[PDB]
């Protein structure tokens, strides 16, 4: 139509030229731009080059600047102009990012049209301190029993996921962003969780298959996903996680809660380190960058639970790593690991011996533990836990294989806590050992049809309560028994 | 290197705390209930 | 009939800015008086 | 625009412009050679200096040797003329047919599809290899990736697999050799040639070919493989056919970019690997990929150094994948071939919604008996196997039974073995680990297993060697 | 004023697209074609421009009086 692109896509243009303070491209490889002039630059500005190209300005040496091109080097030649932007690196943030798939530096590419976001915020801004913070009591649900259970969750943790290749970290991460969406339909505005994706130097296909995942389950329309995928940049993929991170501040700021996912830090690592290693900052162990500690410690210290006086509203991080055979000692492991507030390890062994999750147990932990949960599901998960402990001593042993098929889940299906907290109570007060191993789990199927078809008013007063009265404790009692006799 | 057999945490570590937990349970459950 | 529309608006485009380039030295005379507008 | 060598290190060549600096990426013709010398532009080194790698041998330039800009990358030939014709990696044809008369040219440089082109059909293939299909199958339009050592069985696995799907495939198939031998090459070509795949006298050619192989320079070798990523991106985008590529070996793309990443004056990463080893894979990768505009099923044979898995190249290259086939020396020296590692190999169809609960349950079931064997064998290594209860010894001959059968014959390996291939049918492979699994046949020796294709001709030699 | 001289004069000239269905294209059908069938097919198979025809089935039943 010729009017969608001639009533103001011409009309308003802003036409105006202005005195731009420029450099000159002294040299070009790599993307890294060595630049002159270039005087007042600031230290991680963003500037342009001649070509619509856009860099940031990390070394400010005497002679030159050194800029890494947000881009193809391409593009940019010998004696090129850059001009500033005055500007230190920021993304658009804001509640219009909902829905929307879009890159490192915020542009959409869904193909969509423009994000509407009015409101900018840097990449690099510090955490919040001592103050504004609060201990970290509300429970993220994830929906996963092993992880809702044994590894609990709280709003403005960070919770690390690692493990090696093909161990199931992206599925972990894609239930708990589908779960969220009982509450981010339901009434109560302090329970629903807006979630962000970060896919750091990914396939793009595999990006694709995870939008439509997420889509399909309705999950998108709350969802921010950032993509930098394995033909972006090195800046961009090294940039990724600070902008999610920005897009999830945005609702720590203001009274909500989010969710993040970086997927993987490992990625980004490599991406800095490439950045890094061209910028000829000399390489450290494994090559990678003398702070490489400090990349991964700015960024997951954005993750917060504030207090009543700053709104209340929190950030939850998910970073995922990848080891290499197992090997958590390695460099970005182990700091990833003493940066965070708890792990959760999966395994290869584990996995192809038919505990899905791969979770292990006895090396997962939360330091927050009991105090981001509800009291019914801790009432339940103290006993769970120590039978567990118990089981995987002498690895009572039925009671234990019980509750470790029991913690078997399927993909794409997380339950709610009340449910899980039904199938919980019946696999710890003995409704299991009568049943070989082999069946446990299709009952448990049975039995969830039959509690969520004639039963809705028990997990109601679950759900409301939070915790189990000893009213609605004989209620479920009576409920699993009679199930069991007909079954 | 003595304890290496438990430290390591393979096949054998695991057969050794399984045999020192039985074995010990049941010791617990005999001591128990003569007391 | 949506992806009609969007094929036939980026030929458009296509074309606009083909045919633009086809198409003074009232230009640098513009462009003097606002260089002179610089402050 | 004319330049001139200033400095010639190795396959890298630095050429100083008085006018018109060309563009990174860009082709150069140097003047005075026997042959063309084409230098693709790297780096913008100041002073009217660019650096550059030689898609040929450096030996005889001199510096002060003139140097003409093309004003464009490499272009190389592309369209239905390609098929059935050998080119190298700038285009040129290496089967003294003559030239090869397309329309258009295109760049070897590109930028990969974008997200919005991207699909997400998840349709099997089925190859009739009983542990590809069991275990990690492979979609039609997806990335397939044979890890292995020297020597395990990647170009085994890989001619089978042109003999079992681009045979019986219905669209055109692109072959790039990237740094490997060159008398497998000429294999290659003349039983295309015999098998009728490629037509010396008329059009029905379905194959192009593109070679660059390990007696080339470090250039030629980083580039082919985007020469065969460009015929193979033509056929996907301007023909819509479906498309099979088969890169042996892709390693040889990242091993040739570390032999010039020292000379281009970059500070080395971990294992002497350059530091753009990551960005400079996914820059190739991502254009190996389905769009909805046309499909590419991909089969990259790669290659890992002293059988390190965690070695940066192959370790980078897990994730573009798809599908990936973990062959094991370990599982070579045991006699069973495909070298397969079954618990080391993955597939992202591999999902009880995508290839049907029998085979999902099947294929777990396997890798949890599987699992089990493996967790006990040191036990059985130090302790014997007498030490072991009755569900253990159970479970350890059942896991050894199921070793044996996931082996399996190959027509392109019946020449050194006599023994005729085998194609067995994804139904008959559940059928026949199901089977396995309940335990009809614990009463077989494990022998009666071992390089069978579907299990009544394992009973078949069951009953022959009683 | 070159920017206003671009909106108008290509304005009024595709504008003139009266006896022509895509302003002045002269091509863009060869690759719309594989395009708009790549669409259909992955929308369906049958004719998309008439309503479709309903065959309907109805469930099979045993014996299942008392043997
Ligand atoms: N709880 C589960 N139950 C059954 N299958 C699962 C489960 N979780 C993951 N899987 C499957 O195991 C495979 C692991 O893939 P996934 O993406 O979840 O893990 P990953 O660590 O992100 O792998 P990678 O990073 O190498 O791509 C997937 O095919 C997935 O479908
Ligand atoms: N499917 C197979 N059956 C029998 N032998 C095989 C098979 N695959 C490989 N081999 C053996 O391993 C050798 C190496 O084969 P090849 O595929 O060329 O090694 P590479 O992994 O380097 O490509 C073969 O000559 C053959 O002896
Ligand atoms: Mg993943
Ligand atoms: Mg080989």
């Amino acid at each position: 139509e010729m009017s969608s692109i001639l009533e103001e896509r011409i009309l308003g243009a802003d036409t105006s030229v202005d005195l731009e303070e420029t450099g000159r491209v002294l040299s070009i490889g790599d993307g890294i731009a060595r630049v002159h002039g270039l005087r007042n630059v600031q230290a991680e500005e963003m500037v342009e080059f001649s070509s619509g190209l856009k860099g940031m300005s990390l070394n400010l040496e005497p002679d030159n600047v050194g800029v890494v091109v947000f881009g193809n080097d391409k593009l940019i030649k010998e004696g090129d102009i850059v001009k500033r932007t005055g500007a230190i690196v920021d993304v658009p943030v804001g509640e219009e990012l909902l829905g929307r798939v879009v890159d490192a530096l915020g542009n959409a590419i869904d193909g969509k049209g423009p994000i509407g976001s009015k409101t900018r915020r840097r990449v690099g801004l510090k955490a919040p301190g001592i103050i504004p913070r609060i201990s970290v009591r509300e429970p993220m649900q994830t929906g996963i029993k092993a992880v809702d259970s044994l590894v609990p969750i709280g709003r403005g943790q960070r919770e690390l996921i690692i493990g090696d290749r093909q161990t199931g970290k992206t599925s972990i991460a894609i239930d708990t962003i589908i779960n969220q969406k009982r509450f981010n339909d339901g009434s109560d505005e302090k329970k629903k969780l807006y979630c962000i994706y970060v896919a750091i130097g990914q396939k793009r296909s595999t990006v694709a298959q995870l939008v439509k995942r997420l889509t399909d389950a309705d999950a998108m329309k709350y969802t921010i996903v950032v993509s930098a995928t394995a033909s972006d940049a090195a800046p961009l993929q090294y940039l990724a996680p600070y902008s999610g991170c920005s897009m999830g501040e945005y609702f720590r700021d203001n009274g909500k809660h989010a969710l993040i996912i970086y997927d993987d830090l490992s990625k980004q690592a490599v991406a800095y380190r490439q950045m890094s290693l061209l910028l000829r900052r000399p390489p450290g162990r494994e090559a990678y960058p003398g702070d490489v500690f400090y990349l991964h410690s700015r960024l997951l210290e954005r993750a917060a639970k504030m207090n009543d006086a700053f709104g209340g509203g929190s950030l939850t991080a998910l970073p995922v790593i990848e080891t290499q055979a197992g090997d958590v000692s390695a460099y970005i492991p182990t700091n990833v690991i003493s940066i965070t507030d708890g792990q959760i390890f999966l395994e290869t062994e584990l996995f192809y011996k038919g505990i899905r999750p791969a979770i292990n147990v006895g090396l997962s932990v939360s330091r927050v533990g009991s105090a981001a949960q509800t009291r019914a599901m801790k009432q339940v998960a103290g006993t769970m836990k120590l039978e567990l402990a118990q089981y995987r001593e002498v690895a009572l042993l039925s009671r234990g294989v019980r509750l470790t098929e029991l913690l078997k889940q399927g993909q794409y299906s997380p339950m709610a806590i009340e449910e899980q907290v039904a199938v919980i109570y019946a696999g710890v007060r003995g409704y299991l050992d009568k049943l070989e191993p082999s069946k446990i789990t299709k009952f448990e199927n049975a039995f969830l049809s039959h509690v969520v078809s004639q039963h809705q008013a028990l997990l109601g007063t679950i759900r409301a309560d939070g915790k189990i009265s000893e009213q609605s404790d004989a209620k479920l009692k009576e409920i699993v028994t009679n199930f069991l006799a007909g079954f | 290197g003595a304890g290496s057999i438990r430290e390591a945490g393979g096949a054998f570590g695991k057969r050794e705390q399984a045999e020192e937990e039985r074995y010990f349970r049941a010791q617990s459950r005999e001591q128990l209930a003569a007391l | 009939q949506n992806m009609m529309r969007r094929k036939e608006q980026e030929h458009m485009i296509n074309w606009v800015e083909k045919h633009v380039v086809q198409s003074t030295i009232a230009k640098c005379i513009a462009d003097l008086k606002l260089l002179a507008k610089k402050a | 625009a004319t330049g001139r060598i200033v400095a010639v290190i190795g396959a890298v060549v630095d050429v100083q412009f008085d006018e018109g600096l060309p563009p990174i990426l860009n082709a150069l013709e140097v003047q005075g050679r026997e042959t063309r010398l084409v230098l693709e532009v790297a780096q913008h080194l100041g002073e009217s200096t660019v650096r550059t790698i030689a898609m040929d041998g450096t030996e005889g330039l001199v510096r002060g040797q003139k140097v003409l800009d093309s004003g464009a990358p490499i272009k190389i030939p592309v369209g239905p003329e390609t098929l059935g014709r050998i080119m190298n990696v700038i285009g040129e044809p290496i089967d003294e047919r003559g030239p090869i008369k397309t329309k258009q040219f295109a760049p070897i440089h590109a930028e990969a599809p974008e997200f919005m082109e991207m699909s997400v059909e998840q349709e099997i293939l089925v190859t009739g290899i009983k542990v590809v299909d069991l275990l990690a199958p492979y979609a039609k339009g997806g990335k397939i990736g044979l890890f292995g050592g020297a020597g395990v069985g990647k170009t085994v696995l890989i001619m089978e697999l042109i003999n079992n799907v681009a045979k019986a495939h219905g669209g055109y198939s692109v072959f790039a050799g990237v740094g490997e031998r060159t008398r497998e090459g000429n294999d290659l070509y003349h039983e295309m040639i015999e098998s009728g795949v490629i037509n010396l006298k008329d059009a029905t050619s379905k194959v192009a070919l593109v070679y660059g192989q390990m007696n080339e320079p470090p250039g030629a070798r980083a580039r082919v493989a985007l020469t065969g990523l460009t015929v193979a991106e033509y056929f996907r985008d301007q023909e819509g056919q479906d498309v099979l590529l088969f890169i042996d070996n892709i390693f040889r793309f990242t091993q040739a970019g570390s032999e010039v990443s020292a000379l281009l004056g970059r500070i080395p990463s971990a294992v002497g690997y350059q530091p753009t080893l990551a960005t400079d894979m996914g820059t190739m990768q991502e254009r190996i990929t389905t769009t909805k505009k046309g499909s590419i099923t991909s089969v990259q044979a790669i290659y890992v150094p002293a059988d390190d898995l965690t070695d940066p190249a192959p370790a980078t290259t897990f994730a573009h994948l798809d599908a990936t086939t973990v062959l094991s020396r370990a599982i070579a020296e045991l006699g069973i071939y495909p070298a397969v590692d079954p618990l080391d190999s993955t597939s992202r169809i591999m999902d009880p919604n995508i290839v049907g609960s029998e085979h999902y349950d099947v294929a777990r079931g396997v890798q949890k008996i599987l699992q089990d064997y493996k967790s006990l064998q040191d036990i059985i290594a130090i302790l014997g196997m007498d030490e072991l209860s009755e569900e253990d010894k159970l479970t350890v001959s059942r896991a050894r039974k199921i070793q044996r059968f996931l082996s399996q014959p190959f027509q392109v390996a019946e020449v050194f073995t006599g023994h005729m291939g085998k194609l067995v049918p994804l139904k008959e492979t559940i059928k026949g680990f199901q089977q396995i699994l309940a335990g009809e046949y614990d009463h077989l020796p494990e022998q009666a297993f071992y390089m069978v294709g579907p299990i009544e001709e394992a009973v078949a030699k069951a009953d022959k060697l009683a | 004023q070159k920017l206003f001289v671009d909106k108008i004069r290509e304005y009024k000239s595709k504008r003139q697209t009266s006896g022509g269905p895509v302003d002045a294209s002269s091509e863009y059908q060869q690759e719309l074609e594989r395009e708009l069938f790549k669409l259909k097919q992955m929308f369906g198979n049958a004719d998309m421009n008439t309503f479709p025809t309903f065959k309907f089935e109805d469930p099979k039943f045993e014996v299942i009086e008392k043997p």
